[PDB]
């Protein structure tokens, strides 16, 4: 994964991270932002505008956890794969969602990171983020193969 | 194409964007050679290092095209399509690399204005990004 | 946007297609879902097993869906939209996708057609087939 | 990954399958057909035009070294990061290529293979390509993660 020189720096970091709020507007901002992703999630409610999204109680706690899922794959960077087994078959083989989408939640989680702390969250530690996303998406995705 | 209410939401927010567009310009360029290491390759004769004359110059020429862009949104078919002709034919830029600004410059916005990137507004920069993109990539087919 | 050897690609090739397409869309969509599964979730309704009437009806409105598109190349934007709007707003289909069935459109033509799909035509159809999810996708909403 | 009766379907065909000529057909093509692609392929000469490249006679060579490099890894299904490490490496940390072109050229190998092939090519049998191509890409793309 990352010189643990670098681990230092993304769990330095995620010690300041209110990851339930995250939480909660991440799956929201993507929702809103990616439409298509809400067709996975129409057993929640109403969708239909914004507000609808970032309102909407369901959503929310789903959000809670969806950041444990990270706040928890932080702490086994080292093998992501395996402590992310389970949520990975989940996903692939009774959801099928596609991999892409590990991605893109990937992202505005980073860009909601971005707006929570500012320019504290500078490019070397976004550089960082990106890798554990990257690597999020990498456990998730895996029994595609 | 842009819904009205996106429309609206960029001017406003690209309007707070303000005499700034160019420093954002520098600060998604350097985000994104850096969490998106390969992406340099189509920068070779830069000096890539925090701050740097060359980049600086990057960060505003586009941020000035952006701008220009955010300036007539009916039409971004033509008021960028100088620059599909050069970035395809010229430089050939794959298209996964639009995106990786597209993200850079969402973000970017974020760390300097927390308020008035609210959700309907990030949902419409975006929806304005993958637009500008497509617009620069239109001479691949 | 295209050319006009692209068109008389398209055209040629979809001629020498011509009375096959309501079977090929057909062949189509089998490689598809068989090669990727995660497109037989778009289809819970569907009888899967070779051949299921319900896929064989299907490999043809796409068919005759394209055959639509070929005709009207000089503007799919319009002649379309109604189908846009549908695999969006309602069937909410992420776009990656339509990456997936251009592929298997042409691997169909592929043993369809070899002493038919010369570099400019794979170029070519590709290249329409690209402008056809690019409409289809149009309404991001 | 790659089931007893599919590890051999492939290799039966794979027998009868001229990996010479394929790869400089296939080559041409993601070089037609996608023209981003040529920027790594610079210094190789006239790509102006299919004709180009469809006659070019590195095209042609590295077509093949291609598909050697590819074809022993069709017999090897069962370590890919292996077989494929120090390519992985000169297409990362040097070439420095977008990994969508491996899932390129990719595709492109199985229409190449259903163009020589034709009705034979069955959807049960590229169903196994799908992932070898898409199988022998996260092997290339390993050494970025
Ligand atoms: C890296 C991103 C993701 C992580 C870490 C993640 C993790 C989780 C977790 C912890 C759960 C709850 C476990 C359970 O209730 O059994 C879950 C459930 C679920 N996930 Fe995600 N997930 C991710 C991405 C996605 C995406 C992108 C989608 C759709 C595009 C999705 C769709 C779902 C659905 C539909 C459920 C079950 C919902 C329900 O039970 O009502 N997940 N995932
Ligand atoms: C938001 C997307 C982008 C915008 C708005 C944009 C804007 C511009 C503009 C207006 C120019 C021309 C300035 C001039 O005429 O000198 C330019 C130059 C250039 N662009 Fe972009 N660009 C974008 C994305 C990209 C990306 C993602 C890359 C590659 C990663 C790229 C590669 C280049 C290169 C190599 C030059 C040449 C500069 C030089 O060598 O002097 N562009 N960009
Ligand atoms: C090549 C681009 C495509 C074309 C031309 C096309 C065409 C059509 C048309 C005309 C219909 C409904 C009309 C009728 O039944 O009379 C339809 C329905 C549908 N399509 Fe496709 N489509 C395309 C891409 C896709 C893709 C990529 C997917 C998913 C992998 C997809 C999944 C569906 C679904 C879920 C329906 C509605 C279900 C139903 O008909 O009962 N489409 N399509
Ligand atoms: C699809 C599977 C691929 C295989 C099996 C493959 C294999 C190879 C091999 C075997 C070499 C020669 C190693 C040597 O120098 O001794 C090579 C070099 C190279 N590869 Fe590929 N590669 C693949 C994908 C790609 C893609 C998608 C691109 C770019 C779009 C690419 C670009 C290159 C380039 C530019 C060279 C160096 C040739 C030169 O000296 O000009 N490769 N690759």
């Amino acid at each position: 994964m990352l010189t643990a020189e670098e681990k230092a720096a993304v769990t330095g970091f995620w010690g300041k991270v209110k990851v339930d709020e995250v939480g909660a507007e991440a799956l929201g901002r993507l929702l809103v932002v990616y439409p298509w992703t809400q067709r996975f999630f129409e057993h929640f409610g109403d969708l239909s505008s914004a507000d609808a999204v970032m309102n909407n109680a369901k959503v929310k706690a789903h959000g809670k956890k969806v950041l444990d899922s990270f706040s928890n794959g932080m702490k086994h960077l080292d093998d992501l794969k395996g402590t992310f087994a389970q949520l990975s078959e989940l996903h692939c083989d009774k959801l099928h969602v596609d991999p892409e989408n590990f991605k893109l939640l990937g992202n505005v989680l980073v860009v909601v990171l971005a707006r929570h702390h500012g320019s504290e969250f500078t490019p070397l530690l976004q550089a960082e983020f990106q890798k554990v996303v990257a690597g999020v998406a990498n456990a998730l995705a895996h029994r595609y193969h | 194409v842009l819904s009205a209410a996106d429309k609206s939401n960029v001017k406003a927010a690209w309007g707070k964007v303000g005499g700034n567009a160019g420093a954002y310009g520098a600060e998604a360029l350097e985000r994104m050679f850096l969490s998106f290491p390969t992406t340099k390759t189509y920068f070779p004769h830069f000096d890539l290092s925090h701050g740097s004359a060359q980049v600086k110059g990057h960060g505003e020429k586009v941020a000035a095209a952006l701008t220009k862009a955010v300036g007539h949104l009916d039409d971004l078919p033509g008021t960028l399509s100088d620059l599909s002709d050069l970035h395809a034919h010229k430089l050939r830029v794959d298209p996964v690399n639009f995106k990786l600004l597209s993200h850079s410059l969402l973000v970017t916005l974020a760390c300097h204005l927390p308020n008035d990137f609210t959700p309907a507004v990030h949902a419409s920069l975006d929806k304005f990004l993958a637009n500008v993109s497509t617009v620069l990539t239109s001479k691949y087919r």
